[PDB]
């Protein structure tokens, strides 16, 4: 196999708004997206973005302070799909940010669109021009996990992934 | 957050960092490395499209040229420069350029028709509000709170001796000297495979780097320390691979930093780089010699090794004449020093009198950036 | 950088008293400041005079002897401040007065104020027209001690920086 989707369009206008963050007054920093989900629509003709499901930088200051464990809670084994979350964590100066793809790729997913979803990931990445750093499980223990998020930094230098669990 | 925070980008050979102003260090640092096809791209389907920043590139080297934009703290190539400050706003900093000023890091003496062109270039190709340009040698000496005094700097990428008085830096006593950092880093990797490890690809070249902070270390005298290292004992010290194993690294603990004071294991017929600090010495004013011994400053990339302070004692007394006090000043943030200087002093409001905006560039030309500085 | 501070006229207002003594009559030759404290107000946008800590020549005859050991007490490594000293010392003939800057920058101070002391030497000097001598010292040792003082002079033609310690 090779690039199972062509694109849709839709993945691009949202990827471009989390690339120059679309934001200046206090108002919209906390709109700022720090995790989007994306899919494949039926048919799977079309890669877009869902409106229902997304994460946001300012629910940390709003209402939720663990942004990471919602995004577990709302990826359930039962449902494969693919997503864009920002790594927001401090290395021992300051924090900055890596842009890294969540693949979630359940093997107990139901197979029919799992099944696109797994033989979709070259074409998915194809218009991603290459990607920086991903992380992927197809369980809820690895998602859930501080420590897989904390192997792309390296390990032996992050004193907080954000601030609290590490 | 707002007013104008200060985007501070570092430049070196290698190991290149940006952050915000307030903070006490740089948020991020990466790679100076630019890939394009090499050997006809490796087979099967070439064209597409190459041009790497950042260390995404460095598993990539096989497969793609690099070319250094910067040789050795100035810059040739200005194409893959421009990818170089692209890459860190929008993909390592992730902040936009319009809200935040930026402001450019210089190695000592740099050319003049370099100096007016970069400045060109903010302005047009990223259209950015103010910019800045400042030394790494000057801020070093300047964050330790004297003005008077001879800076060793250790930089990221390249090595510069550069004495300053009154905010001046003396032509006369500034010399350039190639090994800083990611030599070293090479060089470590080098003795190493000697003692019976094996490397020998470029991606397992970046695995050292995290050896060499954890694992450099400068011994009290380097020939009576050989001799104990023979025995062994606790000599060895333990090191973490991401595979699992452990290597074991026992004589090499103060050897590798003798490189730059010993060019000699090298295969260089060089002098060592503290006694090329000497010459400059030698070279200047012979009334404020005595004012510059204790006005000496140690910063950047690798001074942070261990031990590293009380070997410089030790050489320095045995260089100089004698009958007189040799001291150094030794900032806790030596590693940061250079980008600390830059970030701390780009915000406070009356550095917006003194700034170099996009508006003044428009009606003088190129020529204003040599007119308002001193 | 080149000069962190544009001048608030505090300080030119107590300078220009020094230069000129301000002082007739025996009352207000004991007055007179040998040594006075200079920082910048918060924010650090305007630079300016201590109230609080001054020293003044009378207190030599008024009730302390060693108005250069006073000014070592009040300017702990801990805070970072900039300061005018009159040098009033002896050499084999009599003596006169040298205008000398005392900067006192510790490497050891809170350094978010003395990186922007550190930052504002030439700004400060930049004020002061060129200053003849300076001295300068990042540690009570160096400020203590009475041969920095008198390396200024030279050092081998004064017997008595203050009439009595070398």
């Amino acid at each position: 196999m090779a690039s199972g989707v062509a694109v849709s369009d839709g993945v691009i206008k949202v990827f471009n708004d989390m690339k120059v963050r679309k934001s200046s007054t206090p108002e919209e920093v906390k709109k700022r997206k720090k995790a989007v989900l994306f899919c494949l629509s039926e048919d799977k003709k079309n890669i877009i973005l869902e409106e229902g499901k997304e994460i946001l930088v300012g629910d940390v200051g709003q209402t939720v302070d663990d942004p990471y464990a919602t995004f577990v809670k709302m990826l359930p084994d039962k449902d494969c799909r693919y997503a864009l979350y920002d790594a927001t964590y401090e290395t021992k100066e300051s924090k900055k940010e890596d842009l890294v793809f969540i693949f979630w790729a359940p093997e107990s997913a139901p197979l029919k669109s799992k099944m696109i979803y797994a033989s979709s990931k070259d074409a998915i990445k194809k218009k991603l021009t290459g990607i920086k750093h991903e992380l992927q499980a197809n369980c809820y223990e690895e998602v859930k996990d501080r420590c897989t998020l904390a192997e792309k930094l390296g390990g032996s230098a992050v004193i907080s992934l954000e601030g609290k669990p590490l | 957050d707002d007013d104008i925070a200060a985007l501070v980008v570092d430049n070196g050979s290698g190991m290149c960092k940006a952050g915000f102003a307030g903070d006490d260090a740089p948020r991020a640092v990466f790679p100076s490395i630019v890939g394009r096809p090499r050997h006809q791209g490796v087979m099967v389907g070439m064209g597409q499209k190459d041009s790497y920043v950042g260390d995404e590139a460095q598993s990539k080297r096989g497969i793609l040229t690099l070319k250094y934009p910067i040789e050795h703290g100035i810059v040739t190539n200005w194409d893959d420069m421009e990818k170089i400050w692209h890459h860190t706003f929008y993909n390592e900093l992730r902040v936009a350029p319009e809200e935040h000023p930026v402001l450019l890091t210089e190695a000592p003496l740099n050319p003049k028709a370099n100096r007016e062109k970069m400045t060109q270039i903010m302005f047009e190709t990223f259209n950015t509000p103010a910019m800045y340009v400042a030394i790494q040698a000057v801020l070093s000496l300047y964050a330790s709170g004297r003005t008077t005094g001879i800076v060793m700097d250790s930089g990221d990428g390249v090595t510069h001796t550069v004495p300053i008085y009154e905010g001046y830096a003396l032509p006369h006593a500034i010399l350039r000297l190639d090994l800083a950092g990611r030599d070293l880093t090479d060089y470590l990797m080098k003795i190493l495979t000697e003692r019976g490890y094996s490397f020998t690809t470029t991606a397992e070249r970046e695995i050292v780097r995290d050896i060499k902070e954890k694992l450099c270390y400068v011994a009290l005298d380097f020939e009576q320390e050989m001799a104990t290292a023979a025995s062994s004992s606790s000599l060895e010290k333990s090191y973490e691979l991401p595979d699992g194993q452990v290597i074991t690294i026992g004589n090499e603990r103060f050897r590798c930093p003798e490189a730059l004071f010993q060019p000699s294991f090298l295969g260089m017929e060089s002098c060592g780089i503290h006694e090329t600090t000497f010459n400059s010495i030698m070279k200047c004013d012979v009334d404020i010699r005595k004012d510059l011994y204790a006005n000496t400053v140690l910063s950047g990339g690798t001074t942070m090794y261990p031990g590293i302070a009380d070997r410089m004692q030790k050489e320095i007394t045995a260089l100089a004449p004698s009958t007189m006090k040799i001291k150094i000043i030794a900032p806790p943030e030596r590693k940061y020093s250079v980008w600390i200087g830059g970030s701390i002093l780009a915000s406070l409001s009356t550095f917006q009198q003194m700034w170099i905006s996009k508006q003044e560039y428009d009606e003088s030309g190129p020529s204003i950036v040599h007119r308002k500085c001193f």
